[PDB]
RNA sequence: AUACACAUUUUUUGGCAGGACGGGAAGAGGAGACGUCGCGACCCUCGCACGAGUCGUUCUUGACUUGGUCGCUUGAUGUUUCUUCUUCCCGUUC
């Protein structure tokens, strides 16, 4: 349900990164995550999704998408998100 | 006994003005903290000077781009908080 | 099928992640003030029963042709329009303080069709057109910058004074 | 068809859906107008009665009809009475009534409709009489009457409306005056229970689950 | 009525800031339930720059209701 | 290291001239001898003087009962 | 006692931000919080309404003088949900 | 100890004047009575604003809270 | 006031500042704890995210129902 | 006696409350607390341009005065 | 499920005092601090867990400890002192 993204332009501020990520990933389904917990940027964002099919669809469709200058790398998270 | 002493102290104290006001149904004027004044008859009062006032006429003072003008309005049934009271004057 | 108030009353209504507020729209179909997703919205309408409490509008995955028919909504800050078929934009949009517009994966063909976005006064900071045919046309980026300089971030890339000046040069 | 139709958004509680008309507010404004307090609610209603007569409100005015405060007040009040009238009688064609009154105003009122066997013909706009109809007509072109009819037109017309609408509502006027006297002659408990009643009537379903 | 746990501050030099943008410095003498304070070697810091020794040993009292806040100069 | 009420009591006994700083008022401060006080810190102050700071002038007031609420800072001069 | 007083006593040992009636902001570790809202604070960074910022070691402000506090979000879990 | 309450009791039935915290108003009149919370009743009162006579008010009540100080005149 | 619990509420402060947050708890003094509370001043302009805040009942003017709970 | 009880009687009454800050309030009293904290519904509110609000609760000490109907 | 809330920290208070508009640009006769959060990056840094780290017991809980920097090449904002006109373009209204 949660996707781990990395390889992103960390120069973007936290709140703008989160708003653009929620924006971009809303096309596949409702994003449940309000804020990046990791507070370290450097691409390492987790996106939590209410249904699992939207997570898979986002993963396949947005691999290597140019986002703030860089092609994002997307994978499935190792563990389940606390909110799930 | 305690209640009695409280009512009595109220009667012979400064409150006697507002007590007298209710019993005589006399008009009194109240200078408030809003720099507005209320001339009215005292329907009810309280230890905090909370009041029910009838036949209220409030007068006030406003400044414009020329000479200061006094403004006034009539409020027939007015209930008033007790901390707004600067002064309660009783007069003929 | 149609976006009607009966639908306005009872979709999954909640608060965005971002804590953006809203109240959603689903008696049987298309939604508003949250997740307007996947119920085949042909034409936007009946936004009035939204009655203003909404920060965001996730229109994605509908069959929207154009973006008109927006009642005056002071609160709406974000529109997530993805996966529709937006050919045109109204023009008298002017919902004051619409900061973000997501046009991703639609069918806007011409530069001139983008013109109405200039009307967004100084609020439309974020606009994403990626996934449209207009992106392929020459000098797309520079024309969006010269047309709507209000945008601070375009296609999730940030404007920058360099291409502002190039947009001035052409 | 009319599922979102609500009377309480048209009538106040003191009007009781056309039973009474709330004139206390106007009594307040009136006190503000006369710059004193010698005037009671009932004496104010006594003042209003003048406007039931065809001549009193004109020849025995509460205040000077060229007074500002007065004309303003009269405007507000007139408007109120009219809206109340049509509000309480939806079923009658409003436009018909309006036009009727307007034509009566133009064809009679402003044409020397008020006549006295002694003083002749009175003019609403100049507040003067006239010996004969002849001098009356040749006065309707004079610079004076032009000035006045050109400045005080809206007020005169509003006055007139207040007149005819109050006439059409004589029953409601009386009904309310009665109410006033009653409430006035109540005690504390009585007045309270009565208010309770008006309130209940106000916030009650128009159709009870127990109707025939 | 509670007593302020000001014992840690006793016999320490402190900078009291008080309503009206006033500021005084002095050694914390006593206190009460009311937060009223006795300050020895009190020195008024006027808004200009100079300071006046109001109560070198004669000590002053500050009403607790007027005490905005109190800074410890020492540790 | 003495409670303020005892401090005021030694002002009472010593009969020293006392300067009070009032509440939210820098412009004027009051001065005079403390002949007595109560639990509410209302003070009867004798030969009291109003001292506007804005060289300083003042108004002699004689005996005064000053309410304790005004009191910001009681001192000796 | 007040339930918010109970929370504020839970906030002891954490880093909190205080705004006073004057408008100055004191951020730092809260040592102690009385029932009367009197608070003892450590290693305070202060920002004035003018924008000037100072550092101070130990500060103790009266309860009545505090406009409001912000406490860490750790406490939001419990047990005040009941 | 001579307390403000006994001093004030002795001040009853005497010409006084009271300066409020605002100083926008002073009141000079006979001190009729004062209560335990120290509200003030004066008679024949005269109002001095900015040190000048504003007018003669008469029987007057002063909210305790507004009182800065009272002095005998 | 107990009904208002958990709701998103708008409090008006004594200084005119407007605070908005979830109402978690109250007390006698009307001291309020507001979760995810943000501040608005002029009306958005000058909005700040405060987070969890107590407000003192002496400062509070009024409260109004802002939105439904999370 | 206690006037606050007299306010407690005032539920479902339409009133105009002036406040110490100068604010005007207009609405139907749902309840008033003994603190004189007043909860009202269907309130138009004018700060010193009217904002319309479903429910408004006011802290009692802020209330300047409340103007009641003359019918009361 | 069935007395009290006016005398210092809370609610009985130290408060009061063709015409117009709105941008953006140019040309002529708004500008200094001091802070606090952002557009870009030649940089830093390099990774799945966080609130984090450990243990007892059981298929999920209870205890114990403790973006930062530089530019703006005309980013956004509250103290706090001092002293507009004309032209062109784009929106609303009549
Ligand atoms: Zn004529």
């Amino acid at each position: 349900n949660t996707l781990y993204v990395s390889q992103l332009n960390e120069k973007i501020n936290m709140q703008r990164l989160r708003v653009n990520l929620f924006l971009l990933f809303a096309t596949f389904g409702e994003v449940l995550k309000v804020s990046m917990n990791f507070k370290k940027q450097r691409g390492q964002a987790f996106i939590t999704m209410r249904t699992i099919d939207q997570a898979s669809l986002a993963q396949i469709s947005l691999n290597g998408e140019r986002f703030f200058g860089k092609p994002l790398k997307v994978e499935f998270s190792k563990s389940e998100t606390k909110t799930l | 006994e305690l209640e009695e002493l409280e009512e009595f102290e109220f009667k012979h104290g400064p409150m006697s003005l507002i007590n007298d006001a209710m019993v005589t149904r006399t008009p009194v004027i109240i200078s408030l903290r809003n720099n507005h004044k209320i001339i009215a008859r005292v329907k009810a009062f309280d230890r905090h000077c909370n009041m029910v006032l009838e036949n209220v006429k409030e007068l006030w003072t406003e400044k414009k781009g020329k000479n200061v003008i006094n403004r006034e309005r009539f409020i027939s049934k007015l209930f008033l908080r007790g901390d707004s009271v600067i002064v309660v004057l009783k007069t003929p | 099928m149609k976006f009607t108030p009966s639908i306005v009353i009872d979709a999954p209504q909640y608060y965005v992640d971002h804590f953006n507020g809203k109240y959603n729209v689903d008696k049987c179909v298309i939604l508003r003030d949250l997740q307007l997703e996947t119920d085949s919205e042909s034409m936007p309408s009946s936004l009035k029963h939204l009655t203003k409490p909404t920060h965001i509008l996730d229109l994605t995955n509908n069959d929207l042709i154009m973006i008109p028919d927006l009642s005056r909504r002071d609160d709406i800050h974000t529109l997530l329009l993805g996966r529709n078929n937006i050919v045109e934009v109204d023009g008298r949009l002017l919902p004051m303080n619409v900061q973000n517009l997501t046009l991703s994966n639609n069918s806007i063909r011409r530069f001139e069709d983008l013109q109405r976005l200039r009307r967004a006064p100084r609020t439309l900071k974020n606009l994403t057109l990626i996934g449209n045919q207009v992106c392929h046309l020459a000098n797309y980026r520079e024309h969006v910058l010269r047309l709507v300089p209000h945008l601070e971030t375009l296609d999730f890339q940030n404007v920058t004074a360099e291409e502002r000046k190039s947009a001035m040069s052409f | 068809r009319a599922r979102d139709l609500d009377l309480n958004e048209i009538f106040t509680r003191d009007e009781q859906y056309g039973e009474y008309m709330e004139l206390e507010q106007f009594h307040s404004l009136w006190l503000n107008v006369i710059k004193r307090g010698d005037c009671s609610l009932l004496q104010f209603l006594d003042i209003l009665e003048l406007f039931l007569d065809d001549e009193k409100y004109l020849l025995t005015p509460p205040m000077d009809r060229k007074n500002d405060r007065y004309m303003a007040f009269l405007l507000k009040l007139s408007k109120y009475v009219e809206t109340f009238f049509f509000k309480s009688y939806a079923l009658l064609d409003a436009a018909a009534v309006e036009n009727l009154i307007k034509s009566d105003f133009e064809h009679s009122y402003c044409r020397g409709s008020l006549r006295s066997e002694a003083k002749g013909i009175y003019c609403p706009f100049c507040s003067r009489w006239f010996k004969t109809s002849s001098v009356f007509e040749s006065h309707l072109v004079g610079k004076i009457h032009k000035k006045n009819e050109s400045k005080r037109r809206n007020f005169v017309y509003s006055e007139y409306k207040l007149h005819r609408y109050l006439k059409y509502l004589n029953d409601e006027f009386s009904r309310t005056r009665s109410f006033v006297e009653r409430k006035l002659a109540f005690t504390a408990n009585e007045r309270m229970a009565e208010m309770d009643i008006l309130t209940q009537k106000y916030e009650a379903p128009a159709y009870d689950s127990t109707e025939k | 009525v509670s007593t302020p746990e000001l014992k840690k501050y006793m016999d320490k030099k402190i900078l009291l800031n008080i309503n009206g943008s006033r500021k005084v410095a002095g050694i914390l003498r006593g206190y009460d339930i009311f937060l009223n304070v006795v300050l020895d070697d009190a020195m008024e810091i006027n808004g200009e720059d100079p300071a006046n020794n109001h109560q070198l040993g004669l000590q002053t009292v500050i009403r607790g209701n007027s005490i905005i806040s109190l800074e410890a100069l020492d540790a | 290291m003495v409670p303020p009420i005892n401090c005021i009591f030694n002002f009472l006994q010593q009969q020293t001239p006392v300067t009070i700083w009032l509440f939210e008022q820098i412009g004027i401060r009051i001065k005079g001898k403390i002949v007595g006080f109560d639990e509410f810190m209302n003070v009867v102050i004798d030969e009291a003087v109003e001292i506007p700071v804005n060289v300083e002038k003042g108004t002699p007031l004689g005996k005064i009962l000053l309410k304790g609420d005004n009191i910001t800072l009681i001192t000796s001069a | 006692n007040g339930i918010p007083v109970k929370l504020l006593n839970e906030a002891q040992g954490h880093i909190v931000s205080l705004e006073l009636t004057t408008g100055a902001t004191y951020r730092g570790k809260l040592v102690e919080s009385e029932d009367s809202m009197n608070v003892q604070l450590r290693d305070v960074i202060a920002t004035e309404p003018q924008g000037a910022v100072t550092h101070m070691d130990q500060i103790f402000v009266r309860g009545s003088q505090i406009k409001f506090i912000v406490v860490p979000d750790l406490l939001k879990n419990a047990p005040l949900f009941k | 100890p001579v307390n403000p309450k006994p001093f004030l009791k002795g001040l009853v039935n005497h010409r006084v004047g009271v300066k409020l915290k605002f100083n926008s108003t002073e009141y000079r009149g006979t001190l009729v009575s004062t209560d335990n919370y120290f509200n003030l009743q004066l008679n024949e009162a005269e109002e001095f604003v900015a040190g000048v006579s504003h007018g003669t008010l008469g029987e007057i009540f002063i909210r305790c809270n507004n009182v800065l100080y009272i002095r005998e005149l | 006031l107990a009904n208002l619990i958990d709701y998103k509420l708008r409090v008006l402060t004594q200084d005119g500042r407007v605070y908005i947050g979830q109402l978690m708890a109250f007390d006698k003094h009307m001291n309020l704890v507001l979760n995810e509370c943000i501040e608005e001043r002029v009306p958005k302009v000058e909005k700040r995210v405060l987070g969890l805040t107590i407000l003192r009942g002496e400062q509070i003017l009024s409260t109004v129902v802002e939105d439904k709970p999370l | 006696m206690k006037l606050v009880n007299f306010l407690k009687k005032l539920r479902n009454e339409q009133v105009t409350i002036e406040l110490k800050n100068g604010t005007t309030v207009w609405g139907t009293l749902q309840s008033v607390s003994p603190q004189m904290n007043a909860i009202l519904t269907d309130v138009k509110l004018t700060l010193p341009n009217i904002a319309s609000l479903q429910y408004i609760n006011i802290r009692g000490n802020t209330i300047r005065q409340i103007i009641l109907p003359d019918s009361l």
